[PDB]
């Protein structure tokens, strides 16, 4: 029972809204009151709330920033910045990056990873007001893959809500070809008049040519980019849709009649 | 406990509308100190009931409730079955089960299906009572959808029954999901709660089922409004926000 209570307690803290995760750990705090349980079994909690969230953090003399995803877990508490080339202590309850230390990753898919990261910043300047990305090249069981992970938030509580945008892109290269595996994700919470939440996501599994490395890179940009519109207009295709259709099929807005119900008629 | 209550209130306001069952159930698992308050404060999809005698649905709420039994409108009974269950008195149940039936065209002309009940209770100075809907879209992969609303109206009877004062507190709950090739998988949820105070007045004409039935009428028109703007307005700016088809200038 009281394993029981932690791993409610870790699963409440896991599912806050993006820009809520403060809130929602002293609600699971207060509540579970018991301080010890809370950093013994919730402690996967955050590392995992953090690495899914794809949360953007600032290093300390670097511009950019880079995002914590479990593709960047090298294990120990460390994360990778693959733009910088270091490693990191990351601190997931302050949220804080510490004791950068260079890190030559072992350049096999290096200036691909580099060409990727290159067209892709200027890509998430030009469509993502807030965005933050970072890209990975790495070998998984056995095959060249570039994970390309964008992360755009907007958090305004005085205001009463918040958004943010995912996506992950995973390219399995194999020369002359490559296999696409997506993941578009939208998380919004509005709560300024009454309290609306919108989940929403989108996989994609594709494939298409490459190339020379700097040359597939701007093509898996061109790929990426036309997707996520084709994503994005979708979408507000699906709110008119939902608006004017889906709605009215749940309670219309007038009866057949056209007109407001005659209730001494009815009585 | 009084900031505890505070902290599981916020905390539900939070969460994943679509799991409201199972995370409140999951919430009294950590705290049953307020199992009560929270089964009453906290907004929950409706229960369907069925009438054993006359074989009808009827909704479940703390006000058709005594102990761990349910009143049906249609019957005027508890199940299950109890020897002294709280019933209205004769005058009242016949105004219940005209407001049974005037709702129940009200559903039919407005949703085109599901479920409606009307309960009433008695007042130092009136009556009040609860109108309770519930509309549900099964029938497609591509796409679901439940409208859940519950209307708490307390009427104070004026200038000697000539007016009366109307008291509407109302919630409407309101899922919906896609699941499309172009746009993924969309979850809409959540709820909006109004609150609205009339005089109107009391004749043969304008009796109170039909002051009530204008006052529920506008009440759920004025919402559904608000949700549309909210639901598919307001988070859709704010998807807008996130990401930009457009380069962004500057």
């Amino acid at each position: 029972s009281d394993e029981e209570k932690v791993r409610i307690a870790a699963k409440f803290i896991t599912h806050a809204p993006p820009g809520e995760f403060n809130e929602v750990f002293n609600d699971v705090r207060l509540l579970l009151n018991n301080d010890n349980l809370l950093r013994e079994g919730a402690a996967h909690a955050f590392a995992q709330y953090n690495m899914d969230q794809f949360t953007p953090v600032k290093i300390e003399g670097y511009d950019d920033q880079v995002l914590i995803t479990e593709h960047g877990d090298l294990g120990n508490g460390r994360f990778l910045d693959p733009r910088n080339k270091i490693s990191f202590k990351f601190d997931h309850l302050r949220k804080e990056a510490s004791d950068p230390q260079p890190e030559d990753t072992e350049s096999a898919l290096k200036q691909w990873r580099d060409a990727c990261d290159s067209a892709l910043r200027a890509y998430v300047k030009d469509h993502y007001p807030n965005g933050f990305c970072t890209v990975y090249g790495k070998s998984i069981d056995g095959q060249q893959t570039i994970i390309a992970c964008i992360e755009s938030h907007q958090f305004q509580p005085k205001n009463f809500w918040n958004g943010r945008w995912r996506s992950e892109w995973k390219f399995t290269i194999t020369p002359p070809t490559a296999q696409v595996a997506a993941v578009l994700k939208i998380q919004v919470h509005y709560y300024e008049d009454g309290n609306v939440q919108l989940v929403s996501h989108k996989d994609i599994q594709d494939s298409v040519q490459v190339s020379s490395d700097v040359q597939t890179a701007k093509e898996f940009i061109k790929i990426i980019e036309n997707a996520e519109n084709e994503y994005q207009t979708a979408i507000s295709e699906n709110y008119q849709t939902m608006s004017d259709t889906t709605f009215k099929a749940l309670r219309r807005q007038l009866p057949v009649t056209r007109t407001k119900i005659d209730w001494n008629k009815i009585l | 406990s009084d900031q505890q209550l505070d902290c599981a209130l916020d905390l539900m306001r939070r969460l994943p509308p679509q799991q409201i069952e199972k995370n409140l159930s999951d919430l009294i698992d950590l705290v049953p100190s307020l199992c009560e308050d929270l089964l009453s404060s906290v907004d929950q999809p409706l229960k369907i009931a069925r009438d054993k005698v006359v074989g009808k649905d009827y909704l479940l709420c703390d006000y058709n409730r005594d102990g761990d039994s349910y009143r049906s409108p249609w019957s005027n009974k508890y199940d299950p079955p109890l020897e002294d269950g709280a019933m209205p008195s004769a005058r009242l149940r016949k105004l219940e089960v005209e407001a049974n039936n005037a709702f129940d065209q009200y559903r039919d002309l407005y949703f085109e299906g599901g479920v409606s009940s009307v309960y009433l209770w008695d007042l130092d100075h009136g009556f009040a009572g609860v109108i309770l809907i519930k509309k549900a879209g099964d029938g497609s992969k591509k796409i679901k959808g439940c409208w859940d609303s519950i209307h708490v109206v307390e009427v104070q009877e004026k200038s000697s029954g000539r007016t009366a004062h109307y008291k509407l507190t109302s919630t409407v709950m309101l899922w919906l999901q896609t699941n499309k090739t172009g746009s993924g998988t969309m979850n809409l949820g959540g709820s909006l709660t109004r609150q609205m105070e009339k005089d109107e007045t009391v004749s043969d004409s304008s009796p109170h089922i039909a002051n009530i039935g204008r006052l529920v009428e506008d009440m759920e028109n004025k919402i559904r409004s608000t949700l549309n703007e909210i639901y598919f307005g307001k988070t859709k700016d704010i998807v807008n926000g996130l990401r930009s088809i457009d380069a962004i200038p500057d």
